[PDB]
RNA sequence: ACGGAAACGCUUUCUAGCUCGCUAUAAUUACCCAU
């Protein structure tokens, strides 16, 4: 098998910079099992076959079909996801159960079974013991978020 | 009694033993506690947490003492709410409320009990 | 010898307490939808120096500028030798800088029928054809809140006769203030910033203000 | 050319108005849906969301064809001056509504006056089996008179409409008399009356003498 | 005597120590003491509790004696409330409202015995 | 007679725009009690 590091920089930062700094990120590659990518930083550092199945297709897809078939949502919603997901208390499983089940609520009912099916799926991977599918998600919002950034 | 690391769990064990409408089958299993009564009791709370991120404890402890006397009240009345209190151990859990990371992990719990209400609805 | 830098001391005794945004993160359940920005050492509401520059420059863009500027960097060279321009390798280390502003009266607040320098405001939405409710609880700084506030400007040996110039517009600046807000939801309140005890003093040497204190009437 | 314009009406009360919020900490047997207050003064006052919110909500069936889902669907009379945050240009637009606090507080008292807010027992008496259920909702008193103080914000775009956009102020300080200002409404609660308005011009040396004669019909 | 901690526990213990029918069995337990002849005291104690947190202590304190008068006429006449204020000490607690604070303690504590009146009844 | 010497992570930037604490609600019901 192989590894990857990938850096994401802004224009007109310097090789020597871009080339070292994404040069140690795959040595965090080189030690999580030797068989993994590291994105954009230290952390992030998934097996690159469960990068595939079940991040940049399984999620990422599934994130991309629900805000591209909907109306009333946006990068609020996907904001406040985000948040619930990088701090992670046992206090934030109940506070984000009460977040989705409010937005049920909110929705036109024409969504509601559409939403559902998302609250229901992500609620899924968001309350875990193994803590594999919430930093999955935790990153697969952010190349969702990165893509539909306007200028 | 609840600490810090089972303040959650102990609420979502406490809205799941809250007897639900078994009567009248026609849109079941909701609960005789309703929504807008349980916020009555979390607007309670819910202005303690806020206030005790800024002041201290000492200077607080009059509106703590008033929590015995409210949770009392609303549950001394409409018995739905004493279904909540004996089996979410609130009154218990006032109790042991003698500084600011009690008071703040209650009235944080009290925000536990509010969310498995509002997600076993 | 022509170094000079004076400190514009004022009291910003507000009304229609403010809200300048804080922290947006994900709130508690019931709890403050929007809380202030605060000392943290305090937790004491402070009118920060950054929502007191941009605020009182476009104030002043829309005085100074005799085109639409669609960028701070294209507003003109009176606004832009005081606020600062990037764009410009002459008009960086802007004239002014502007300090954060904390509670003066604390202890005047105290001892009289406040208790909590903050209060929350309830403030439900209306839908349109519905008729819904949205509940909002916005805190926001009690009315007769007292602000140290500081203006220092920095007299370089450039300035020449412009330091008068630019008197005319600080206090232009800290009228347009007592007219728009300063803060959050300006339009429905939360405005209404008096400066009041305003005087010139020169906290580095060699610059009389004599001359200067009577237009800070 | 750049000119603000102040609205000094006086908002003078028939049927008390109740503009909640909720002092969380109540009490038993006592006001369970108080008045928001002044926190300091512990007077009641109006707020300007309350304010904006019914200018805007008679504005919308009035001015408003094609009637608006939402406030971002208001048709571009109504959002130049109250305000849309789902356009390029008409964000912050023109209206500063500052909250309007108390006027007369010793021409109430030398009527007999014990407290500034009365106490009004309710009772929703259940039809079937006249059950009881009693509440106690605040009030500010009969003969409150309010500070109203809307700011208008004159810029370079408003040309020839100026004086459009105050027919629309003119029929929001006219079709709110034929309402309620807030309140538990339906029964009585806020049927007030918009007394002595008086336009000035506190900014930019703009003439309003054509201006205040349209405010007097 | 009560102060800021222990306003609450005196009156559920005052409540307690109410002594009930003991005769008449059927449906037992009922105290002498009855809900709307305590509300009457409460309406005097919760319209204070309301004025005390807009106007001072100074210009108030006409209506605060006239709670001894009170406290005493509804006892003085029909006996089950004077076995109200002899245990639940509501005239000694009254010697002790010199301020703000304790007048708004005190109508708290009132709220308390009205709130363990209605849950042990 | 130090891979050294001199070098500010710095300049510009409003947590801001939109948002009614609103919706329904007769302080009322019952007719006795004490000797």
């Amino acid at each position: 098998t192989l590894s990857a590091g990938i850096g994401l920089f802004a224009d007109k930062t310097p090789i020597s910079l871009m080339a070292h700094q994404t040069g140690e990120l795959e040595e965090a590659a080189k030690g999580n099992e030797k068989d993994s990518i590291s994105l954009f930083s230290s952390d992030y550092t998934f097996k690159f076959d469960r990068f595939i199945t079940n991040v940049y297709d399984d999620k990422l897809e599934q994130i991309r079909y629900f805000f591209n078939h909907q109306d009333e949502r946006g990068k609020n919603f996907i904001y406040k996801l985000i948040e619930l997901l990088r701090n992670h208390d046992r206090m934030n499983m109940a506070r984000l159960a009460y977040y989705l089940t409010r937005l049920e609520e909110l929705t036109r009912e024409t969504d509601r079974d559409k939403f559902k099916t998302f609250k229901n799926l992500f609620y899924s991977w968001y309350t875990n013991k193994n803590d594999k599918d919430r930093k999955e998600a935790e990153l697969a919002l952010l190349l969702y978020i990165y893509e539909i950034r306007k200028d | 009694i609840l600490t810090d690391e089972n303040y959650v769990d102990i609420a979502e064990k406490a809205i799941l033993k809250l007897e639900r409408n078994t009567r009248n089958r026609k849109n079941p299993d909701a609960f005789f506690l309703t929504t807008s009564k349980l916020r009555n009791l979390l607007s309670l709370t819910s202005t303690l947490f806020d206030e005790s991120k800024v002041k201290e404890y000492d200077a607080l402890l009059d509106r703590i003492a008033y929590l015995r006397v409210q949770f009392v009240y609303q549950a001394g009345r409409e018995i739905a709410v004493k279904d909540l209190i004996e089996k979410a151990q609130i009154l218990e859990a006032l109790k042991e409320i003698k500084d600011r990371e009690t008071l703040q992990r209650f009235c944080r719990y009290m925000e536990a009990l509010v969310a498995y209400f509002k997600f076993y609805g | 010898m022509t170094f000079a830098k004076i400190k514009f001391s004022a009291q910003i005794r507000l009304e229609t307490g403010l809200h300048i945004g804080g922290s947006d993160a994900f709130a508690a359940i019931g709890a403050i939808n929007s809380p202030v920005i605060k000392d943290p050492i305090t937790n004491l509401p402070i009118i920060p120096g950054s929502s007191l520059k941009g605020k009182m420059r476009t104030l002043l863009a829309k005085v100074y500028n005799e085109k639409v500027a669609e960028k701070p960097s294209d507003d003109s060279d009176i606004l832009s030798r005081l606020f600062g321009n990037s764009k410009d390798k002459r008009f960086k280390m802007g004239r002014l800088i502007f300090r954060d502003a904390f509670l003066s009266n604390a202890d005047e607040l105290d001892s009289l029928g406040v208790r909590s320098y903050t209060e929350v405001k309830f403030e439900n939405t209306i839908d349109r054809i519905t008729a819904e409710a949205n509940p909002r609880q916005i805190e926001r700084a009690i009315r007769n809140s007292t602000f140290d506030f500081e203006l220092i400007y920095e007299i370089t040996d450039e300035n020449e006769n412009q330091v008068e110039e630019d008197f005319k517009v600080i206090r232009d600046g800290l009228k347009l203030l007592e007219l728009d807000y300063l803060g959050g939801s300006g339009s429905r309140g939360y405005g209404k910033v008096a400066f009041e005890n305003l005087k010139a003093t020169t906290v580095f040497g060699n610059y009389d203000v004599k001359t200067l204190n009577e237009l800070l009437t």
